[PDB]
């Protein structure tokens, strides 16, 4: 064991050499729904390798004035691969997520990201009574941006976001963060299109900087999410 | 607890459960951190 | 997972100059909180701490009776030229967000499973009219009727929806002790959710609001004065108190900082200046090197 | 019948009473219990979780600027870099923390605190800091010679990016009070101060102005008593549906 | 006959292509309901259902307290030139049909055997006169007297039939908790009948009405204000609530669709248009192929 | 005497309370118990009995016309014949059923439903239908290619005159709500649709326009909770003796 | 066992070849009143063969617009055979009924009847407060017609009539229905002339039809009722 | 003290209730029982005459 | 059940009887229907 990690799910394999650890959210690993907790009586489809694999989303440019980014699960993966098709074709879904955030910079660069898995992250809007529109909330694989990262866009605090399963990417120590998410719902399964269990948020707490010849460096942030123990019930036409 | 009624949910405040597992939130890491050890 | 009835004891510690052992250094990047003990950061004495923890149990922290509803209607003859509607009642649409102390305290967790003890506290005042001689508050009979989701609501004091043949209702007078009952854990799911990152309708229309949970549709409380109208106008104020019992709590949240604005969403305006402003939660001090309450001698 | 005398406290509603009550839904079957991860049994579990402090709570920092402390290379020696008030009850860096917010729901508190500082400069940037906890009695130290005489830790930057200082439980009384009078013997915890031990040294290729993020949590010897309505949240009217 | 505390569990099922086995086909002509299991109609998983059934017990379904009587008389001096009759009381003629919620719920069975808990809820209002100054509701003593079949009924408040030496009577005041007692199963037969396909008289005359049962002649409830008349007019409203206990139920009926019109028979007029019209019980939709609440995206 | 404190809930009348009360007729001997056939112990026994659905709830059918679906020989293929809304709370074919009327006395429900269709044409008339239960999420299917992708049964007419389709319990929550909002996630069950698999074929001697009668019942995995006053029955005044 | 049935009570024997089954109302068979349930102390007369036998009533023409027919028991048999005489001569009666409805049509004909045994069927009249007259209620062996079969002439529903012991005659499957009725009363015996325990109802749910040369076909409906375990108490003059 | 809730039927006088009550003449010695012929235990004995 | 009064009919709601026999109403047929079998 060390600062090195290889994650292997189906076709996919990710390696990192500047890791910290694996954050198992609430010290739990995702598992398939047992019979004692089962509600939907139809036999579920458990596609292991075709769905439980790393889906890499589009990267984001870390800027000096970057407020931060969020991706809502499963919305981020609902129009991607066989996870998307099984979502489009089924009423109910259940899955955990292995999230892996990647950011490479030099030993001369400075900057820190908080990577937070927030359960049931209800976005609050500043300076209005009107609740957030479908467009603002459901952005899919492109994800959304933080307007008020200080308040977690919730009227809460970034300060107290460390209750939530989290890691840091401190360019001194770390180029990659890894958070294992189990199923988080009051119900055993849910409708993927109209509810998100998790929100993976990447907030720059300390800004990206360099010295004299390392300013304005192009530093992307890449997010790879692997569904874990994915189940689907209610086989119908595709929506 | 006492409960003078038929239903169990009608009972008073439940008997104190002093079980604590702060590791869920304080050390939720795959490989456990050893006290005094460099945790890299 | 261990039993903690009393806080941790302190063990006597000695001088330690050992290579390869750095208990005061941690890696915050792992997501793990510092594991450094006082015993290994400083030289400590033996302390046998007998401080109890029962008051910090979630049963004790949430299991106090809190106000969840305050409604006031005028108790009088509401009849006119052509109304025939007495209107000596109110309907609430059950929720736990109207009052911020219980809301912020409940909103410290994502999921809660609890049975709830309810206590209704009624109060009367004579309405200050042009010619009004006070001499005492009538011992009126009140009816609080829980109208579940999809049941017919009352439109008047004299309505027959008040039958309550199957609707749970409680009859209680003014000069009696405040009405009390326990509602069970009554969610369609295994826990109540204080936040819903999603929609409660299958349609994608504006009318389908973000944050509304399809398990918080809990029906309505309809409360009436059973007594027919008095010759004078009274104002009945009803206070409903909620005490969670047999509580299970999951996924602790970041506490609310900005003041609440409504019960339909968690939106905010913030206060004009610190504290609890959108750009400044903690009040300002002059500098990072300034102690505002510095003890001067 | 059963011989009966109604005592004082009869016909009273106490908001902290513990009695069984009439079930409104007789023989109601509640939804079967289902396992959800992250179950909290005690508020003492949450105060043990690290949370960032607004050390930079100044009228020039906005939003995320307030949660980081700008550490720079000094053209001087032994100089004070930043202070931390330990008045949880008063508007200070510890207020908007998991410790602060949840302890602020109580009146009495006892136990040792941990404060962890993460250095967020360059891998090539080096430095030695001295963070000191001064127990109460007199003024906050402004010279390193005075601060070093109290409980302190010397911080060498390196592969381990963070340092903890244990603010140990040092009080005459078994408990302290979250009192509006900061200068009260019942309330005052003392001072935390950070000085340069050597300096911050960064090569030309690396930025000279780095940042430190401060976190605070409670240890396992931590206790709270006498629950109260938090002053964090206020209300002028019943919250409407819209406005 | 088996014990069912929780609903049936679901067993895991496999693919089945077997000749001579057609579990999805039934013969409705036998009068038997389909016996097709989900396990044998689709591919199912193992589900251990812990949903309780205690709330669907006929004891729970019927054993709630329902309103069965609402009567209001004026409490005043009714005396005139030559009356000498005080008239500060009412007589009900016991029944369970005046209020539709308990009637329709009881009428879901042919026969019921239950002991009944009764609760009487009185309420006063000052009568709005030309010159009326309110200052509080007198704590009046009320007397509810059960007058069985063939006993002398009271003709006045001041009558001596109120002796109640052998007639069951309860004395209860306004500011006290509502009066309560249990009446036993008191039918001449082994069960109460909600419907009587026959006549209660031996004669064949029009006066002998169809549907009247010769076991529903249950006598009368006579309720009086025991206090002599006040100097001002009060209106006493009495509400009687019925809670069936120790219930046995037989021969479940088709539920009532049309609104009730009287307590002597089960006749109907129906509503002008659907729903619950004589020719249309369920509301109209455009076509058999039209979804009225179709989810559009 | 016995030391006594009257608590909150003293002097209250709760319509769902479970207490013994004073017997009005002391030492009264009730009529001896006699065996009557068809004794009901649970409302779950009645919802398990089949009851006809108003599938033809249209503003051209009157009385018994509303309980039968006119099935005819088609000059087309794969066409939709009829739909069934599954909104028990809303005015639909399932409302005036034993399932509907008795479930409508409750707020929450869970379990699988059975819907049996009896063909009532001629012995000489043949046909194949496909009845499909679409779980919720999107629009009701209008093409057989879309409907076949959901839970369905293909129905061959013959000596066994009826077919059952099990509407299986497929929901995220342990219970659904009888809510006035049909399009709510808490309430929506989805859709039942019937298409022609082949066609209806009748010889000249037999009528071309046949009928189907639909019945619906609950299975043994069916549950109801949170009793309420049914909206089926209303009242504007105390029901008089005559009028 | 099969789709064929022979019913034999006393002199009588009915055979059918297009049967479905025998419906035993509430899964019970009629039996004689036991001593533990006995009230009337006089020794009862139990005439087996002379009363417990199939009485065939007058047939009814099934029309395209037929609303349906009902027969109230024992009123239907109170002026027929030795069952009638024992009724006329006694105060009290107790009996079950084996009801057998018959309807023959071709394999080319279509139509469906619901045959319902309704206990204590109190007839509700549409558009009046006046309760049904003796004439309207007591029609004897001739029986009565449904004005509102949709409402079971009760302000109830035909839809929910399947609670009651019932069979169907679907001309595809079935030409005969058979329902065994046990004693249904809150009392052990009753007065036959002024109360009916049962109402046998025949409602056309799907109308009688044929194709081009099978229209306007004469299709009667025949009802045969056999009293089962008949008892009589209170021997007096005939009424 | 003993935890107490006054139910419906509290403070009511029912003429058919069966409860013990306060003795007005404490330690009162009633006249010794003496045999009298024709003792009636049931009203059903009189209707048989 | 508890009952503070002399008569048994004065007692509270009777102890839950969970006995169910829906066959009385769902399969009231002389010859029982076998599951999966053609019931003709
Ligand atoms: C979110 C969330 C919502 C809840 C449950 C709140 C309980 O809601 C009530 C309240 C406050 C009062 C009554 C009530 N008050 O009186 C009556 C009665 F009279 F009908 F019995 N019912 C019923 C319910 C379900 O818990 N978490
Ligand atoms: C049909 C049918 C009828 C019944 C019994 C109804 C109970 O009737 C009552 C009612 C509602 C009240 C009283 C009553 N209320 O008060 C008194 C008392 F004061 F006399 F005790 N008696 C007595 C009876 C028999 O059950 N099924």
């Amino acid at each position: 064991s060390d600062r090195v990690l290889q994650l292997k799910l189906g076709n996919s394999s990710i390696v990192t050499q500047e890791a910290a650890n694996i954050c198992c959210a609430y010290g739990e690993w995702p598992t398939y729904l047992p019979d004692n907790e089962a509600v939907a009586i139809d036999k579920p489809t458990q596609p292991e390798t075709s769905t439980d694999r790393f889906y890499t989303l589009k990267s984001k440019k870390w800027e000096s004035n970057s407020t931060g980014w969020w991706w809502k699960l499963p919305d981020a993966l609902n129009q991607i691969g066989m996870f998307g098709q099984n979502v489009q074709y089924h009423y109910l879904y259940r899955s955990g997520f292995l999230c892996h955030v990647q950011c490479n910079a030099t030993k001369f660069h400075q900057g820190t990201l908080l990577i937070v898995a927030i359960p049931e992250h209800q976005i609050g809007k500043k300076g209005t009574g009107t609740s957030a529109s479908f467009a603002e909330v459901m952005k899919g694989a492109e994800g959304g941006v933080f307007e008020q990262p200080y308040l977690l866009d919730d009227g809460t605090s970034l300060a107290c976001a460390l209750v939530y399963p989290h890691q840091w990417i401190n360019l001194r120590t770390n180029n990659s963060a890894t958070i294992v998410l189990p199923w988080m719902n009051s119900a055993p399964m849910d409708f993927a299109l109209r509810h998100n269990n998790w929100t993976l948020a990447v907030i720059p707490v300390c800004p990206l900087a360099g010295g004299t010849g390392n300013t304005n460096t192009y530093v992307p942030i890449t997010i790879s999410i692997a569904p874990m123990c994915a189940e689907y019930n209610g086989l119908r036409n595709a929506i | 607890q006492i409960n003078f009624y038929k239903d169990s949910y009608a009972a008073s405040a439940s008997k104190q459960d002093f079980s604590q597992d702060p590791s869920k939130f304080t050390e939720p890491v795959a490989e456990a951190l050893k006290a005094g050890a460099p945790v890299l | 997972g261990e039993i903690v009835k009393t806080v941790a004891n302190t063990v006597e510690s000695e001088i330690k100059a050992e290579l390869g052992v750095i208990p005061s250094l941690n890696a915050v990047e792992t997501g793990a909180t510092s594991n450094t003990e006082p015993e290994e950061a400083i030289q400590t004495r033996t302390v046998i701490n007998m401080h109890g923890t029962a008051e910090c149990l979630v049963e004790n922290f949430l299991g106090r009776s809190a106000l969840v509803c305050m409604r006031s209607f005028e108790y009088k003859n509401h009849s006119t030229s052509t109304s025939s509607i007495q209107k000596n009642f109110f309907i609430w649409t059950l929720n736990t967000r109207e009052l911020v102390q219980i809301r912020r305290k409940m909103e410290l967790f994502t999921y809660l499973r609890f049975d709830t003890e309810i206590t209704i506290v009624p109060t009367l005042r004579l309405f200050s009219s042009s010619n009004v001689s006070f001499s005492g508050l009538p011992n009126l009979t009140l009816q609080a009727m829980y109208v579940p989701t999809g049941a017919r609501k009352p439109s008047s004091q004299d309505s027959f929806e008040w039958q309550s043949a199957c609707n749970p209702s409680v009859f209680f007078k003014i000069n009696d002790p405040p009405a009390r009952l326990t509602i069970p854990f009554m969610s369609i799911n295994s826990a109540y959710a204080n936040f819903y990152d999603g929609f409660a309708g299958f349609e994608k229309k504006a009318t389908v609001l973000y944050g509304i949970n399809p398990a918080n549709t809990m029906g309505n409380l309809c409360l009436r004065v059973v007594n027919s109208y008095q010759p004078v106008q009274y104002t009945l104020t009803v206070r409903v108190y909620m005490k969670p019992k047999h509580i299970k709590a999951w996924a602790p949240r970041a506490p609310r900082t900005m003041p609440y604005t409504n019960i339909l969403n968690n939106n905010y305006a913030g206060r004009s200046a610190a504290p609890n402003a959108p750009t400044a939660i903690v009040s300002h001090r002059s500098t990072i090197k300034t102690m505002p309450n510095d003890i001067n001698l | 019948g059963v011989p009966t005398c109604l005592l004082p406290g009869s016909n009273q509603f106490l908001t902290t009473d513990d009695h069984s009550s009439a079930p409104a839904f007789p023989d109601f079957s509640p939804t079967p219990e289902m396992h959800i991860p992250g179950q909290v049994h005690s508020m003492l579990e949450i105060v043990q979780i690290e949370s960032m402090m607004e050390i930079n709570n100044v009228n020039d920092a906005s939003g995320v600027e307030r949660l980081r402390v700008q550490i720079s290379a000094q053209s001087d020696m032994d100089q004070l870099l930043f202070n931390i008030p330990l008045d949880i009850q008063l508007e200070g860096p510890l207020r908007n923390t998991l410790l602060g917010n949840i302890s602020r729901y109580y009146t009495h508190w006892s136990g040792s605190l941990e404060m962890t500082f993460m250095f967020c400069g360059s891998f090539m940037t080096t430095g030695k800091l001295i963070i000191c906890y001064t127990p109460p009695g007199g003024s906050s130290p402004t010279d390193r010679m005075q601060a070093m005489l109290a409980t302190h830790v010397v911080w060498d930057f390196g592969l381990q990016s963070s340092i903890t200082i244990i603010i140990p439980w040092i009080s005459g009384s078994h408990y302290r009070m979250f009192n509006t009078d900061a200068k009260a013997i019942n309330a005052n915890v003392g001072y935390v101060t950070c000085f340069m031990q050597t300096n911050l040294v960064a090569p030309v290729g690396a930025a000279d102005q780095c940042y430190i993020v401060g976190m605070v949590a409670a240890k396992k010897d931590f206790n709270l008593r006498l629950m109260r309505d938090s002053p964090d949240i206020g209300q002028s009217a019943i919250l409407p549906e819209q406005a």
